[PDB]
């Protein structure tokens, strides 16, 4: 059960990574 | 002119099927009697796509039904839009293969395949300019799966440049009505990646999570979820049916999609869906329709997009709409959302406009992305597959019938080879 | 005197049913086109809409040209697979279509080069009229997808594959975009939510303009046989920016004071091309401007005084005289339905530059990132090509790029 | 074009923005169905500010709400104009913190404030242009103390360029409907001085002494306490719903109100307020609406101004009325009694005229204050804190949920030193 | 010849709706545009029969200038013209200067240049706002520094709505008219001042209006400056045109502040029983009571004044009463000019329009001065700027917008220079 609480804390930071991520993509096309 | 035959197999695919016909002559407007009655001129020049008229106005649909045991007959000729089939269509085996994939594709289906073969010809050369066929069925059953997947390779050896769609469900851990669904749905995809043009993947844990959250239904029993199915059915074949300010029909949207010829699953999503109490507090718009596709939560499979990338994506849209907005939304998620998309390919997203609504909706869409999300079900069904090859449970009861070892491995192999091309273009 | 136009594709007939309306809607001056005309494509669909609509008896019936099933998105399903049964009955038509005419000026060809019906049989006509009549001009006004609003996936393949034809087959092609166009109708029309409809009708007003010369009498005539020497000046640059002004609603236009000097100056700016792409960057080669309605002589030699004397745009080092004007006295009509008011006078230019040689080099990476990985190279392999027109078509771009900076320098 | 999404958290909050969502609805003449039945067309110009429009008239609020228990939302969707809202605004968890703050702040917080946030989310990209968030929630409650506090917090992070509005209660001693009052205020307004724009004080008390001599109501239920409260929000964003002779937006008044970024604590009041006995005896002028506008027994808060110096004052102003005279009224008040204002700041009065007044009077205004006598409330809820807290009362129930100690210190800190800091600029 | 006005913000566009409605009755146009040669200095003809204003209004917030878009006059004005932001700037000078007028500027920049293409013989611009807020404040200095750069030798006359001494509905104006005057300084050519309590003043004893509104004040406004441009627009006995004040007014390049005045403001009934001539008018166009600006040029020291006199107007007169004027002594003009004057006379009658509360008078005087009591509302305004700035009241806005402590002291040392100027000038 502990593993598995691993798995879905670290899919959620992933998640939240790429989302950051995406941000910052969409200001370096604006700002270009 | 371009015409769809329709194959229904095993119970599965019967019980779609039929609420399937239903939707279908009411969208053509035709009674249950099987004469026409529509109001617009628009329902009549496009009906040779789906039916044949027999003599005196008789519209019969163009539909093989295809099983081994009656009940399932017996209860598609009770209901409504049940006498409209020809009772010479309904090929019908009679000692049943049971949830036994062997039965189904060596055994049983050895002396049923002929005859479905003989009505599903004659029904083919009945029209001149073929589109494909159309075949609905399941994975975890065994006269649907079986007999279905070993009728699909028998067509594509006759008919090899003719079209084909297959809406398969497929097994999921957490709805398992079968014990031997890994050992089923195993063997069906290694004929799936071979057989077939493009499959597009349901499930149940995704129809009943949608008709809870979203539809919000007390009690979904089969007839929603089947309606559901339905209604992205009839969206995929809404261009041949109807004029449109951009056309696109089977072919058109199988070469936009599958970029490599064994990457040919789809996830499917139909728009818009909203509760009856809430209905008339929305909006209809093509953005408030580009934010529930694109919602994860939204798929008709138990595979979560943002687990990978998309490859490509589809958006089907029906009604009258600006085309300028179509693409604006498109770009507009195609642009933020960066991270998700394949980066080795700018525009991944193919859309169309046809200008003929579902009945009683006044503007619907379609999704269909081709993501390399889909490999984690794969990995989830090789994962029990192994747990019980391992040690060989339940095995005697396909090998005393023809498989041999090989043939499990075989399974194994294919779809481990699988997994990884689809890991290797994420 | 008269010039016949054939229209294939999803989008060419679509543009043609525009295009016809608005001449039946205009009209011895009919004589240059009452229709000679030809739809031809693969899928049914749009054709027996025409087929249907209230312009059912207006069309001989067997005119309307119509396959079996559609390409598909897929320029070799096109040009090899389906082409090859529907294109000779459609051009042994048209020549019948030319032994009607006499005095024929020439063939206009309307297609999409991003499809597979509008791209792939596109080309197979092309080359089939080519070898057949050579001397009598084809003029095509295609569209090119945007750079960033697109609807298709694999229309880098078919756009260059279907450039590699148009380069020696049509004598003067008018590159046409759907954002530039969208824009347009966004920014000038202030339309925020059009269709294709709106694109397609002002699409006419284009090609209206610049057949008015033959059509009727104007203090200064011009034939398409003049556009041929006047804009080209090699034989293989042939690339045209489009622009047209007026482009303003039903209030505005009584609100504004349209004149020559204003209009010709609006006709110039970037935000009034058809085509997205900035001429700043560019030289232009020549320019030719099509005035139709109340105009003078005076003002226009006048505007274009004005505008060589500006330094925000540059000519070319060898042309001190790189105009060619034309009057002409009807004004341009307007369709009932319709957006544009009416307007004593317009001015549809057409220019040659180098800001069209971004538009290729912008091309160029799309279809390099997906071939380098074989991206989508089955379908086409499947249908009957192979892996060395692919490369080919990509080298003959580069040749085209090297070429525009060459004779830019 | 000018956006404002509106929040409303715990009980106190869904029974001030219910009265509130009424009374504009009434005044852009929508009725409970939600369909427009107005006759002007300038109602019209300014529904983008707090509506959207779904479909064939119907016209929904631009609010959340936000609470634990549902008794309250229940509540919402029996009374009229409750079939409004739309069903998915109703963002709502199911256990119930229940006047523990820490309970409200670090356990059932953390996950129904994710959901609430994205609700938020969308409504926010829903519109084009934020003005800014409108916030009505209790500082003694538990579910609208510590749960909107962090998401007060949160939506400050995410969108820190627009402002907010938080229009809080107060407890006091008069009004003691919980124990452990002084302990969630403290906390509460630690977060507040750091997180919010501006703050808009007001307090149950006060209402209670509007409702007994003002208005000489009989019995003054809740209905009419949050009838006060909301003609109070309607008067300050009118500006932007309608156009005046000297418009005056939140942003506007921010910045004219608010000399140091820690001094945002205003207290309000609301003219005409008069009881039907007295209503027929009056007269409606500039004179009359300002000697009943600086009245201190007027004030909604229990913070009586003369106990202090006034920093910044405003006025808005609603109905056809002439600047001249606006001008000159508040040029009296501040030449009169000058030692009641603030001695380094000239003309601290801020005024503004709108031409539109509410329904049922002719004339009406409403008043902005920024006194520095609202550490009166500072002191007086301090104390409570410290007296409990020196013996260490009730703190378990604290503590044990994942607060330290040094989480108490620095509250008392920080509020010490805050009303040290109006004490100083006093 | 032709002369564009462009208005920002809240007063400055409210102020244009009272101006081209005057200018349409007084030229016989409909408000829908269309007439039933001397309009040509103002309105541009289609060639249709319609007529559009050369005008644009400009600013960050959108309510005042839609209530424009479908008043009666939405036909007048061309759609383009009328521009408008999606947010205010909020009484805040660097936000409009800064932040959100960096956007909106360069729109209204490739507008006003076809206005200016479109005329043949400008005689140049001349603008309107009102130093108090931020949108005329902030882009307006903005708006004005491109302008220099583009034109330079075009005019650009400056009717601007100072705060008033003690009537003010703003807190943080001092800060805004300090900053802005710093640019107002060295870009506009000519700038006239026009004050609030004092058109206030007017409106209470002359029109004896008691509940004035902001209708009242602009239409005065506009009569002003229709007496301005009757000289332009009309022919007289002896005109001037908008250069003439350019030369004739400001004896040095950083002194150009004008004080204006008009006569006779009087109601529909002293008309009646009161008598109109050329002596009067020029005597009610000096005295203090009639004033727009509340400032005392009895304080002050004449260095030239302005005389626009309208109607049934001989010259020999208007020779003879500024004759009694210099005669005087309770107004003294500065030693090095020998001669104060510029007089001025043309045809037409000011006309009046319905609705408005001023009176069909036979005759009018525009009198527009330049003195230095005008140092003494400069040095009014920089007691109570200072008094906030040094305990920083109210800089944590603008200094979060982008601004720094550096433009305070600067701009404030720069108005502080101008004091000592105007104090050396009048000795
Ligand atoms: N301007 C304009 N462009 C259109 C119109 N319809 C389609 N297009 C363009 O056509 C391109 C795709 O080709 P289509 O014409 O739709 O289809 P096709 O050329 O006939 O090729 P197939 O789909 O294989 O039949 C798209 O990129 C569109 O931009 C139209 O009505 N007006
Ligand atoms: N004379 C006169 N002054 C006006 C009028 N309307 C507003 N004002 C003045 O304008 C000053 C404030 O500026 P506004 O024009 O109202 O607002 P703004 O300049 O656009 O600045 P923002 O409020 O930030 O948009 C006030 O001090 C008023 O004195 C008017 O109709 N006549
Ligand atoms: N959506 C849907 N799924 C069905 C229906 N009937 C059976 N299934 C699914 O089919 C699987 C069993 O397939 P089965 O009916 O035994 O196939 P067959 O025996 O080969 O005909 C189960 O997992 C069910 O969830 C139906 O009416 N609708
Ligand atoms: N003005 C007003 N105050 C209310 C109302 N209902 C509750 N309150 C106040 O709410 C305070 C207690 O907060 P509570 O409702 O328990 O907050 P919550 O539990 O966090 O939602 C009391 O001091 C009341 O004065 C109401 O309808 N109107
Ligand atoms: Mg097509």
């Amino acid at each position: 059960e502990a593993q598995q609480n691993d798995i879905k804390a670290l899919r959620r930071e992933l998640e939240l990574k790429k989302a950051k991520l995406n941000e910052l993509h969409e200001d370096v096309r604006r700002k270009e | 002119m371009r015409e769809i035959v329709h194959i229904q197999g095993g119970q599965c695919g019967n019980q779609i099927g039929a609420k399937f016909w239903e939707v279908v002559s009411d969208e053509h407007g035709i009674d249950p009697t099987g004469t026409y009655h529509g109001d617009s001129d628009l329902q009549l020049e496009r009906i040779n796509v789906y039916f044949n008229e027999a003599t005196g106005g008789r519209y019969v649909p163009r539909a093989i039904l295809m099983d081994l045991e009656p009940g399932t007959m017996d209860s598609v000729r009770s209901g409504p839009y049940g006498q409209i089939f020809r009772p010479d269509n309904f090929v019908f085996g009679q000692t049943g293969a049971g949830n036994n994939w062997a039965k189904g594709h060596y055994t049983e289906g050895a002396e049923l395949i002929d005859s479905v073969l003989d009505v599903v010809r004659k029904e083919a050369e009945s029209c001149d300019c073929l589109q494909g066929f159309q075949v609905c069925h399941s994975l975890g059953g065994g006269t649907g799966s079986g007999m279905g997947t070993l009728l699909i390779s028998k067509i594509r050896e006759e008919y090899p440049d003719r079209m084909m769609l297959t809406f398969s469900v497929v097994p999921s851990p957490k709805v398992s009505d079968t014990v031997v669904e890994p050992y089923n749905a195993t063997l069906s995809v290694h004929q799936l990646v071979e057989n077939a043009d493009e499959c597009m993947v349901l499930d149940n844990e995704a129809l009943y999570d949608i008709c809870f959250r979203t539809l919000k239904l007390t009690t979904p029993t089969f007839g929603d979820l089947n309606h559901l199915i339905s209604a992205v059915m009839s969206g995929i074949t809404c261009c041949l049916r109807f004029p449109g300010q951009l056309n696109a029909d089977l072919r058109k949207l199988a070469v936009n999609l599958i970029p490599f010829p064994r990457l040919h699953f789809f996830m499917v999503g139909f728009t818009p869906l909203t509760s009856r109490g809430s209905q008339q507090y929305r909006a209809l718009t093509v953005p408030e329709l580009t934010q529930q596709m694109w919602d994860a939560k939204n798929m008709m499979c138990a595979a979560d997009p943002r687990h990978g990338r998309y490859l490509t994506a589809s958006a089907l849209f029906r009604g009258r709409m600006s085309t300028k907005e179509v693409d604006e939304q498109m770009l507009n998620v195609q642009n933020k959302n960066s991270s998700y998309f394949v980066e080795w390919i700018p525009n991944n997203v193919k859309s169309s406009v046809c200008d003929i609504p579902p009945k009683g909706l006044k503007m619907s869409a379609t999704f269909i992305g081709n993501s390399t999300a889909i490999q984690e079900m794969f990995k989830r069904v090789s994962e029990q597959f192994t747990a019980m090859f391992r040690r060989k449970a339940f095995l005697h009861w396909y090998t005393g019938e023809g498989m041999d070892e090989m043939e499990f491995t075989e399974a194994e192999s294919n779809m481990n080879d699988l997994v990884s091309e689809y890991q290797q273009y994420q | 005197r008269e010039v016949i136009s054939i229209h294939i594709g999803q989008a060419g007939i679509q543009v043609g049913n525009a295009c016809w309306e608005l001449y039946c809607l205009e009209h011895d001056a009919f004589n240059t086109f009452f229709p000679r005309c030809i739809f031809l494509d693969l899928e049914p669909t749009v054709v027996d809409e025409v087929r249907t609509g209230t312009y059912r008896q207006l069309f001989h019936p067997e005119q309307l040209i119509s396959g079996k099933e559609d390409a598909a998105n897929n320029f070799a399903r096109g040009h090899y697979t389906i082409g090859k049964e529907i294109v000779d009955l459609a051009l042994d038509r048209i020549r019948k279509l030319a032994d009607n005419c006499t005095g024929l000026q020439g063939f206009l060809v309307f297609n999409a080069v991003g499809g597979g019906t509008g791209s792939g049989l596109g080309s197979l006509l092309l080359e089939r009229l080519s070898v057949d009549y050579g001397k009598k001009s084809k003029l095509g006004f295609t569209v090119y997808p945007s750079p960033q609003v697109s609807t298709a996936v694999v229309e880098p393949y078919n756009s260059v594959l279907s450039t590699h034809s148009l380069l020696e087959h049509t004598d003067v092609a008018v590159m046409l975009d759907n954002e530039a166009i969208y824009d347009i109708c966004r920014r000038s029309l202030d339309i925020e939510r059009p269709t294709y409809t709106n694109l397609n009708r002002l699409i006419a007003q284009v090609i209206s303009s610049l057949t008015a010369s033959l059509r009727f009498d104007g203090a200064l005539n011009v034939d398409i046989t003049e556009f041929q020497t006047n804009l080209v000046p090699y034989p293989r640059i042939h690339f045209m920016l489009s622009s047209y002004a007026p482009i303003i609603s039903a209030e505005k236009a009584y609100h504004e004071q349209l004149s020559v000097a204003e209009i010709t100056n609006a006709a110039f700016e970037p935000a009034s091309m058809m085509v997205k792409c900035d001429p700043r960057h560019g030289k232009y080669m020549a320019c030719c401007l099509m005035y139709r309605g109340d105009v003078v002589p005076k003002d226009v030699n006048a505007s274009v005084a004005t505008i060589k004397t500006k330094r925000t745009i540059q000519f070319v080092d060898w042309c001190p005289t790189g105009f060619k004007c034309g009057i002409n006295y009807q004004p341009p009509t307007v369709v009932p339905g319709g957006d544009l008011a009416k307007v004593q006078r317009a001015v549809c230019m057409i220019s040659n530059s180098t800001a069209i040689g971004e538009i290729f080099s912008r091309l160029d990476h799309k279809f390099d990132l997906m071939y380098a990985k074989r991206a989508f190279v089955h379908w086409y392999v499947g249908e009957g090509m192979e892996e060395g027109e692919f490369s080919e078509a990509r080298e003959d771009l580069a040749a085209l790029e090297k070429d525009f900076e060459e004779v830019g320098a």
